[PDB]
This record gives structure tokens, sequence and C-alpha cells, in this order.
RNA sequence: GUCUAAGUAUAAGCAAUUACAGCGAAACUGCGAAUGGCUCAUUAAAUCAGUUAUCGUUUAUUUGAUAGUACCUUACUAUGGAUAACCGUGGUAAUUCUAGAGCUAAUACAUGCAAAAUCCCGACUUCGGAAGGGAUGUAUUUAUUAGAGCCCUUCGGGGCGGUGAUUCAUAAUAACUUCUCGAAUCGCACGGCCUUGCGCCGGCGAUGGUUCAUUCAAAUUUCUGCCCUAUCAACUUUCGACGGCUGGGUAUUGGCCAGCCGUGGUGACAACGGGUAAGGGUUAGGGCUCGGAGAAGGAGCCUGAGAAACGGCUACUACAUCCAAGGAAGGGCAGGCGCGCAAAUUACCCAAUCCCGACACGGG
């Protein structure tokens, strides 16, 4: 409520303090609902930007208040241009330690929350929610922000990041009152992938059965005929799977995943670009089988465990789009030539080199 | 100065020529297509539009900073000597350097719109001949 | 007094002539504006057919295009570098139309590292130009205003890239 | 003071608003198999 | 040539008697040109 | 307040309605494109006397013109739009005669629902989607991808849709509504494009003689086909 | 000046059988006055005329259409304030001079939260109708991208958006705005489902809204055509004279103006100068039609779609009015005389035609 941040903010300014004196009015500047983004680049790249003296002094007042502007609804515009390119400037122009205490406050029952254990899956914590399903598509929306406009620097705070994001996922995976869940789902699904790929030295390995439960109980007796259609964010977290050297070893645990994919790569009934999409996992798969030391850390894992109990099937099913339909288009040409030209030194010995020549 | 630059095709980019015909059964020479001039007074170069009157005539002044004048000439009918006389005019121009110049040539030319004071025109096609200076006369 | 006719001047015979009518309203120049650093000070005018325009005389943040990799964000000004016209509009630190201005660097490095990571200005595809990265690790980079901050009211334009880039800043060593 | 008859006219208001989508729905497929009628003939006679 | 960059003496007519001078001097003028002598050169 | 000599001469006017021509209203059609409803009533049509009396019965709502009311005195009423009075229940259409002036077909509902209507331009509108413009100003979305410029439109003028349309093309009946030769029936036989400006057509009439008039005037009517039935 | 069923009625206004109802003074709102015409130094292809062009521009009014834009950490919930008119207390010598005090409305100015919504796709499909896949307007500015004969054969046969032109139209992305819009209006009929719910859906218009038309304008622009004169042959560059480059403003193109440099440009085919004596279309004919500067004087400003209105304000100047002497408003044509002697209504209506407004009535 902006009234109740204004009469809030009175109270603030009755408290005296010399860090926040020379920031009032931008303060009150901020709160005025006619100057908020050009009040905020006042604040930042301008000449009076913040002191880091006092900046211990001011910075949880200025962040709370920048909280509640994040999150008022009132003024802001339908679409994205209505307060998602506000939350897009205000994380694009905050601190990593602001980051921090902007997350701190973000998060008020999930702040301290445990989603591993020495076990593998904490139940007691799952059967459990302290929120309801808008604040928790808020939530997503703020990290996804954070993450998004981070990049690297998520280091720091992962311990929370994850555990948060993860509960929310499993919740929604538990839960499939339906629309909330599902996109509660695919925005955690893309943010998790943003996040993979922004940090690979992270232990992804203390967990392995919430992807597990995420993967192997909704979609993949059904993953062919759905994505026949398009690219999912499942899709996507393979993805980036395919292209982390330190995330390729979660393809391993259900071994019917790249037999998945290559069903989805025979079905003729494909839009080209699932096609082209699984094409690109598999291509991706044996760049780190054939990159030097740093994936042969795990290049002997994908070379016995993924690829050759599967040889026969991916000639099988790129023989069958070859020799099947009349049309094919160009790009997948390129593509599927490529994937079997990297694919020939792959392997040694097969059962169709025959219908490959 | 400043940098002369096509207004809108990106250049700097890591991973194009704009050039346009001006139809009306006309060829955009070679220079016009890929030379490295950039003028945004030439029709196929700049973003100038050529439609209403078509001209041609001949150059009486080639030196002048890309603006010739064309001289017309034509037989004004007096009726009081019930005769037709003779009654040149100055024209003018905008010169690509897309064309070879040459004087006393005959060279076509389209409407545009007013570029400056005087010119209104852009070359569209040269044909040149061995005219001489302003002592020749002939009805064009 | 001030206007855009042509009854003061001469002819194409070099020959002036009074052709005197009145100036009127059709014909009307108004006042420039001096564009310069300051907070922000437009003003609306309603034109032919009521229409309004932005004169802005007092500018303090534009928005600038580093799209060859697809992003623009809002950064502060710093000041003009380089008019193409008046060596006076360099010295009084005028934002006109093409302008090379000096800006922040922040927000696009921010993005920079936020997008591909690499820090920037301190695998293949993140690629800066090395002249770009002097800028980044100056803090300040080269842009250029394509806007008319006396006509739209604000201070748009793109990043100097490249082969303007390097003819700029000799014209700067010039 | 909200009277029925203005509750009624914000209905009637929202009516022709769905009205007028639900048309330009209509108008829009039948001009998509129209036009597909159409580019049929064409290669047809191509 | 150009538009005012050359300093066309042109007696200008309604700019011909504008002010007359007012000589508002509070000192003899054998003051000053003494101290425009010995200025930092004397 | 323009004399009754300065108003134009395909709509007639005689010597005694004073000397001053009432100026119609804008709208769809043009100025000197229009014949004014009171002029149609009272001055071509007769059935009003006074202008205080053309007014009332057009306060009351008795005369549609092309399937709507119109209230206004002076509105644009300029080629081909269909009246209907319910009293006498009677239509009206409004075309030339040979002689250029403007000429009144009586006429049911039967050829009366709807208008063959000219195109002007075709275009991609906002949201990119095709819209029409037709002589009469009218704007019709989505309309059949076929019919460019200088094709005319068969249009239903209850729900105002595409009923139909004739292609331009020289081998078939039109009209003419404009220059020198204003309001001459006959075919187009031949079209010389003149790029650069200002092409024309070569139309013949039914009873040979050709003649050279402009794309932008002709108006086709049909092949043969009288879609509107023209008096006899 | 301006009123219709369709803005705002508590006139302590009239007239009556329950918020309101009819008539309706006053007031707010919206519209209007880019003209009707009056004076007087003129305008010698600059206007003007034909003839183009706007792929270089603005357009109230006309009618035609016209808006997929939810959610997005509050966990909670059909909205504001003024004020007029109105009631009263006065002032001064006082004019559209107005002070204090107390009211009230908007189509006046102002904000504006149900697990659904809406698109594009669709695998499977009984036309089943659909699993589930992706996604969330508009106005402003900048950058990017898109703008798509030959052979076989039976000789019968078989097979392989627009312009002349545009970075045009159009679409999307990235941000941007002290940036808008996406109906918190008025009247009239009042019906379907029957959860008979201060129910949900339901029609007809007025008013208002973004864009594009279109009308009506306005604004440049192309070739031609001036009358005579050499006791007018040099002229322009003397506010640039001609370019081209860059910026500013303008609705836009434009030395139109501001920086850069280049050299011009015209003329004995008549430039330039002088002189003032300032026509076109409708064709047997004559007829008939169309045709610069100012509002006491310079200077500056203000509305509107359109004025640099001559409508206003401000200064200076110059008259000149009332006055209680401290103050305060304001600048037209027509007429009669123009020797003391002379000669055409001080008529009436908007009845017709035409024009303007909330508008059938009002005003011209």
């Amino acid at each position: 409520d902006i009234e109740l941040q204004k009469l809030a903010l009175k109270a603030i300014l009755t408290w005296k303090s010399e860090g926040i004196k020379p920031y009032q009015e931008h303060l009150e500047y901020l709160l005025d609902e006619a100057r908020f983004k050009n009040e905020l680049t006042v604040l930042f790249q301008g000449d009076n930007k913040i002191l880091p003296e006092h900046r211990s002094e001011v910075i949880p007042v200025l962040l709370h208040l920048l909280y509640g502007r994040a999150i008022s609804r009132k003024g802001a515009a339908s679409g994205r241009h209505g307060l998602h390119a506000t939350r897009l400037a205000i994380i694009r122009q905050l601190d990593v330690e602001d980051m921090g205490s902007f997350l701190d406050i973000g998060l008020g029952p999930l702040r301290a929350i445990r989603v591993v254990d020495e076990q593998g899956v904490r139940e007691s914590v799952f059967a459990h929610e302290p929120l309801p399903p808008r604040k928790q598509v808020g939530l997503l929306n703020m990290l996804e922000a954070v993450i998004n406009e981070l990049g690297t620097s998520v280091e720091p705070y992962m311990d929370a990041l994850v555990n948060s994001v993860l509960y929310c996922l499993v919740n929604a995976c538990r839960k499939l009152n339906e629309s909330l869940y599902r996109v509660i789902r695919t925005t955690a699904l893309k943010s998790l992938s943003r996040l993979f790929q922004n940090a690979p030295d992270f232990n992804w390995v203390p967990y392995r059965e919430l992807m597990v439960k995420e993967i192997i109980s909704p979609r993949i007796e059904k993953l062919p005929v759905e994505s026949t259609q398009g690219v999912s964010a499942t899709w996507r977290l393979m993805a980036t799977w395919s292209s982390l050297p330190k995330a390729a070893p979660f393809l391993n645990v259900d071994k019917r995943i790249l037999p998945k994919i290559v069903e989805t790569l025979s079905i003729e009934k494909a839009k080209d670009e699932v096609k082209v999409f699984a094409l690109d996992i598999l291509k991706n798969l044996i760049n780190l089988a054939q990159a030097p030391e740093t994936e042969s850390q795990f290049n002997e894992l994908i070379k016995t465990e993924l690829l050759d109990p599967n040889t026969d099937l991916i000639l099988k099913t790129i023989g069958g789009v070859l020799h099947g339909q009349s049309d094919i288009g160009r790009e997948l040409l390129s593509s599927a030539v490529d994937t079997v030209v990297v694919f020939a030194p792959m392997i040694e010995v097969s059962s169709h080199i025959q219908d490959m020549l | 100065r400043a940098f002369l630059k096509q207004p809108h095709i990106f250049l700097n980019s890591k991973v194009r020529r704009w050039y346009k015909d001006v139809g009306l059964g006309f060829k955009t020479p070679k220079t016009a297509i890929e030379g490295h001039y950039i003028d945004k007074k030439c029709p196929f170069t700049g973003m100038v539009s050529i439609r209403g009157r078509i001209l041609t005539g001949r150059v009486v002044s080639t030196k002048m900073h890309r603006t010739i004048i064309i001289r017309r000439e034509y037989l004004h009918y007096i009726p009081k000597y019930n005769r037709y006389e003779k009654r040149h005019k100055n024209l003018a121009a905008h010169v690509s350097p897309a064309f070879r110049v040459e004087e006393g040539d005959m060279v076509v030319v389209g409407q545009c719109r007013p570029l400056s004071k005087t010119v209104r025109f852009n070359v569209l096609r040269v044909l040149p001949r061995t005219g001489k200076s302003v002592k020749k006369f002939q009805k064009f | 007094g001030i206007s855009r006719d042509s009854r003061h001047k001469r002819s194409h015979t070099g020959a002036k002539r009074a052709f005197y009518r009145k100036k009127r309203a059709f014909e009307l120049g108004r006042q420039p504006a001096n564009t310069r650093i300051g907070p922000k000070r437009i003003h609306i005018v309603r034109t032919r057919g009521g229409n309004h325009k932005y004169r802005a005389l007092r500018l303090d943040s534009g928005n600038f295009a580093w799209g060859s990799e697809g992003c623009t964000r809002k950064t502060r000004i710093i000041g003009v570098v380089y008019h193409p016209s008046n060596n006076e509009l360099v010295r009084t630190n005028t934002l006109t139309k093409s302008a090379v201005v000096q800006i922040d660097a922040a927000p696009f490095r921010q993005w920079y590292e936020a997008h591909y990571g690499q820090p920037l200005g301190r695998a293949a595809h993140g690629k800066v130009d090395p002249a770009l990265e002097k800028q980044f690790e100056a803090g300040r980079l080269y842009a250029i205003i394509s806007s008319r901050p006396g006509q739209s009211g604000r201070a748009d334009g793109y990043i100097l890239e490249g082969e303007e880039l390097a003819f700029y800043q000799r014209k700067l060593h010039k | 003071l909200v009277t029925p008859q203005r509750l009624q006219h914000k209905r009637h208001r929202i009516a022709l608003k769905r009205r007028q989508q639900e048309k330009v729905k209509e108008e829009a497929a039948e001009y998509a198999q129209i036009l597909a009628k159409r580019v049929a003939e064409a290669k047809a006679q191509k | 040539a150009s538009k005012g960059r050359k300093l066309r003496y042109t007696v200008h007519e309604k700019l011909q008697n504008f002010m007359a001078p007012e000589d508002r001097r509070s000192w003899e003028e054998h003051a000053i040109d003494r101290l425009f002598g010995t200025l930092f050169g004397q | 307040h323009q004399k009754r000599l300065s108003a134009p001469s395909h709509w007639l006017l005689d010597k005694l309605s004073g000397a001053y021509a009432p100026r119609p209203s804008t709208g769809p059609h043009k100025l000197r494109d229009c014949m004014p409803l009171i002029v149609f009533v009272r001055n071509r049509l007769k059935y009003a006397l006074n202008y205080r009396e053309t007014k009332a019965i057009m306060m009351q709502r008795l005369v549609k013109v092309d399937g709507k009311v119109r209230t206004d005195i002076t509105y644009p009423a300029g080629f081909m739009d269909v009246i209907t009075i319910e009293k006498t229940g009677e239509n009206f259409r409004l075309i030339y005669d040979t002689k250029g002036r403007f000429t009144v077909h009586r006429i049911t509902d039967e050829e009366a629902k709807y208008k063959l209507g000219k195109v002007k331009r075709v275009q991609l509108g906002r949201g990119g989607v095709p819209f029409l413009v037709t002589h009469d100003a009218r704007t019709i979305r989505y309309p059949d991808p076929l019919i460019k410029v200088n094709d005319t439109v068969k249009i239903d003028l209850e729900t105002g849709k595409i009923t139909d349309f004739i292609k331009f093309d020289t081998g078939a009946l039109a009209m003419i509504t404009g220059g020198r030769n204003m309001g001459r029936v006959g075919v187009i036989t031949h079209r010389e494009r003149h790029d650069g400006g200002f092409g024309i057509v070569h139309l013949k009439d039914a009873l040979d003689n050709t003649f050279a008039t402009r794309e932008s005037n002709v108006f086709v009517i049909g092949s043969e086909k009288p879609w509107i039935s023209l008096p006899k």
C-alpha cells in the first residue's frame, strides 16, 4: 500500500539519523508515483550516489521500500511493461550485497528452508505449505529476475536459492486449482535452467531424486506424444544439462530418457524444431564425449551408460526419418548430417552400418 | 565533419549495401550499386523519390559541387511576328557521382523533392555526345 | 520575427524583390532548444493540428543502444564530446541530434556479466572489441544522440562501435 | 447511486465487447478458409 | 564574404546617436597616467 | 451561400429556386460528387416543398439512405446510393444519363438490397489486417484476396459484406463518372498503362464510338450482366 | 448567442399524487465568432492561370469501420476532493470592482484489487472436441531483425499486399516516456435462466475513446504564359550569391537559419533597371461565372482544428472621459453641412433561398 508506505516513511524520518538525512528527498521522490524511475536513476548513476560510510545505515529502509514498490499493483500497466520492466530495472541497478539483503527480505517463510537432508527427500518439509500460490508465483518471478540480472554472481546465495525454487517445483509436481501450479512449474523450470547455465562449479550432486521426481513421474511415458508440437522447458533443462559437463550425470539416472528423446526424434509428426532440439542435445552429448580432460571426468560415464546401449536405436530412428518421408527441412538435413558426422567416430562396432552406408 | 553512412543499414555487426531502383525503365549504374560513395541526394543511394516530371537537356556548367545547369531552349511563337522565337532557359539538378559527367552532353533528369532553393531534380541517364560550347543551338 | 520564408532573399538571377507580404502563421519559426545538462526540463507545445511536441532544454539521462548484441539501457549523460557542426555547441555542452557524447557503463557492464557472465572492463561468443573494452575499463563509453531532444524531448541513440568509433576517436585526437 | 439500469448498461457494454470480439473471430476464421481455398485453386492452376 | 564574420565598417544610422558620453571619473588623470607609467614594468 | 449559377450542372435546378443553392455537408462523397438530399427530395423528386418541410420530414425517421436513416439535410448522396422511402415503399438509385446529368431509378428491395461499389484501395491495417476502401469510403475487414484496385464489389448493405466482385477487364461494359465524356455507357476494349502517371483505357460504346478515358474516372458495371437495372 | 428523451436541478420557482420524475429562471459544461462586410499605399509570370507532384505535410467536422492484454509476493478490499450558481456579512465614489463567512453536483479536473481470462499451436481424434505446448495491448523515442521446356508413354496420356520505384504498408524484439488510451457517462425498452437471487445474462440509441480512412480544408511544388522600354549591359555575391556536408527549428522538403569548405549564378535567345496605364472559364451570339495592406501608432504575449483573428492582454507613445482628487474605464461606420439659397425613404420583415449553433423551435 502506497499510503501505508508514505506514512511509514514519515515515521522513518521521525527516526532522525544522519545516514538517512542526505537522501530523504530521494526517498520522497521514490515514493512519489510520478517520478519513480527517474528518481531511481537520480539515486543510482547520479552525482549523489550512496556514500559507502552510512551505506549500512541506509540499506534496509531503501530495500524495504523498493520491495514494496516492486510489489504494488496500482500504477502498473498491462503486459510486461506493466511492472515486469520495473522489477527488471530494479534488479539491473541493485548491488549484489544489496541483492543478498533483498532476497533476505523477499523470502519470508522460505528464507530458512531445507529441501535436502542427510537423506534424499525431506517429505516432512514437502508435506506442508507456508504460502499461497499468488505469493509463490510472485516469488518465482522475483528470483527469475534475480538470476537473469545477476548472471554468474549467484554463488554466495545458492544454499537459499536452490532450496526455495526446488521446494516450489516439488510442491508443483506433487500437485500435478491447476493453472497456478502449472505456471509455477514452468517459470521454476526456466529459472532453474538459467541457474544451471549460471553456476557451473556448484554441487548439484547432493540431490538426484528431486530430478527423478520432476522428470520420470509425469512425462516420460508421454514425452514424444506431447512434444510432437514443440520444445518444452523440460527439453530446455535437458539441453542445458547436455551443455553443462556436471549436469550431464543427471541423464544416466533413468536409462529410458534418451530412448524417449530418440523416440521424439523418430516421430515424424513433430514440427522439426523439437527434432533439431534432440539433435542438438545428442550433439552436445557427443561434444562432451569428444572433449578433453575437463569433460573426460565424466566421458566414461556417458560413453558407456548412455551412448553404447542406444547406438542401434539411434541409427534406426535416423534412418527412419532419412528414408520415410518425402519432405525434410534443409536445416534438419544439415543438423542431422552434422550429428551423424560427429557420431561416426564415437562408435566402433554397431549393427546397422549396412543401413548407414 | 561527421561520418557518412547509410542511415538504417547495420554495419557494426559481428556474425549490406542498400541501393534502390527508381523504376520507370532506368538502370542503376554499378558505381551507384556498390561504389563506396554515399550521398543522401542520389536516387539509388539516398532516400529521395523521383516522380512527376521527367526531362532532359544539355549541360552548360559541369564545374560545381554536384550541381549542373541545363540550358533549355524552345521556339516560342510570337504572334506579332507569326514566327517561332528561340528562348533559352536555365535549369538545376543534383549530380550523382554515379554517372560519368561530360560537358555539352544530353543528360536525362527526373524530378524529386526540393533539395535546395534551386535543385529539385536528379540525373537518371547521360548520353555522351560531342556538343560544343554555348555557340551551338538545337531544339531539345 | 523569426520564420522560414523566402521573401527576404534573392532570386536565381541574383535579383532581389520586395514581394512584401505580412508574415503568416503557417510560416512560423520557433525559438531553438539549447538542450543542455540538467534535471528534466521539458516543455510541451501544441502545433499544427494542435499536435504536441516536447521541447527539452535540460536533460540528465538518455537511452542508448548496445544493439550489436541486443540491448539498450537508460543511462546518465556525462557531457558532449564532439559536434560536427559547431565548437560553440561543444563549448556550452548542448545535446543535439547526431552528437557523440560520453555516457556511463554500469548497466551495460551489468547486462554483459548478467547474460554472458564474463567480467568486462576490469567462451568465444562473448567478445568485445579492444577499443570498446578500453571504454569499458574507463567506465564511460562514447555513444551518439540520434534523437531530436528539442523535437522529441528525449536523448535516445546508440553506442559508438568499430569504424565510426575509431573515426570519431581520431577526430578527438585531431 | 448504483441502479440496476446502470448495471444493465455495464452488461450491455461488455456484451457488445464480447460480441465484437467473437465477430472478429468468425470473420478471421472464414477469411482463413477462404484464402486457403484460393491458394489451393491458384496452385491447382499452377 | 560570409554572413557576419567580416567587420563591415558601415555607419549605422539608428545606432548613431544612442548615448552621449558621460565622464563619471573621480581622479585628476595625472595620478593614473603616472600609474600607467609605473605599473609592473617600472 | 454559393449561387445557383455556381451550382454544378449534373444536378438540375430551374430558374426559380432563388439565387442561392445549399452547400452539401461533408461525408463519404465528394463536394462536386454530390447531390444533397434536399435537392433529391424537393428539387429533383419534388416530394416536399420547403426547406422546413424537408427538414421536418428528415427529423422524423422516414427515409433511410443505403439502409441507414440520415437526418442532416445536406448529406452527400453522390452516386448509386440507394434511398428507401417506406411510406410510398419505393427505393431509388442515383446514376447518370448519356448527357452526364443525374438520373434516378425507382426500384424495389430485390435489386435495392445490394450495392456495386467501386474499390479504391486495399491495404494491410493495424494488426496486419487486410482492409478495403471502396468509392463510398466504406472499409471492409478481411475481403476476398483477389480484389485489387479498379474492381467493383457487390455489397450486402445489411451486413455490408462482400457479395460479389467484377474484375477490371478490357472486355467489360463500363460507365464514365468523370471528364469531358462523362456518363457514356460502353465496353472497355483496351487499356494503356502510361507508367509515370495518368494511365487511360480505350472504351467504345455499344454503337461504334471509341474514346480514350482515364482509369481514374472509369467505372465498371459488368461484362454484360446489368447488375443494376438501367432504365429503358 | 447557443437545449435535446438521451450532462449536471433542493431556484427557500411553478405545478402534483415518495432518492429523482412534469415545466423549468440561474449556474457549470460543450459549441461558436479562421467570418458578414468597412478603410487604402498596391500588387508587371512574384501572385494568377492552366499543368504537375507530395514516394516531403497538418486536418475539429463527415461517415465507414475500428482495441486478445488476465496474473504478475499488499491477503486484503463500483472512489475522490473542490467550487459555481445559492445563503448571508460588507467595502468603496465606482464599471464585467469585488472582500470575508457558510453550502452542493458533474459527460468539469482526479484517481482506479478467481483460479480463472485470452490468444496462437496441436497429438489423438467418432463431425467427437480435444490431451497439453508456448505466449501475454496501445501512444512516444531510439537500435535490430523480418518484410517471404525436360523426361516417361499404349500416342490415349503421366509427371517435373501494393507502387514504375522506396528503409512502403505491415510484424516482432530491446529499452524509453515526469506520455496517453483501453467508457467510475445519459436516456428509452424492459425480456430469457429460473440459483426468485438488494440475481445472472438481455436490446435500442445519445455522450466519450486509439488508429486508419474519407470529406472538408490548409501548405508547399513542376513546364508555360507578363505590357512596353536599352537615354537601362552588366548584374547578384551589399540579410548567401550558387552549391555540397553537418546541426536547429517547422507539420514536412527547403541557406529557411546556425557551423564546414568549395565557386559562383544571370545576361544582348535579353539579365538587370525604368515605367504603371493591376485578367480567366461557360464558345452560332451576347450573356453567365471566378478573380494586396489595416483596424490610434511601433514592440511582446494569450485561444482554437484552423488567425500571427485585430478578437483580446502588457509596456512605451499620443489623445481623451468621470471624479468626492486619493482613483477609475476608453479609442468604429453611417448620416447632414461644407456660401447665408436648398431637390430620391431616418419604411418592413426573415415570408421564400441560403448560413450558424446542445438544437424540428433560436439567431442571421
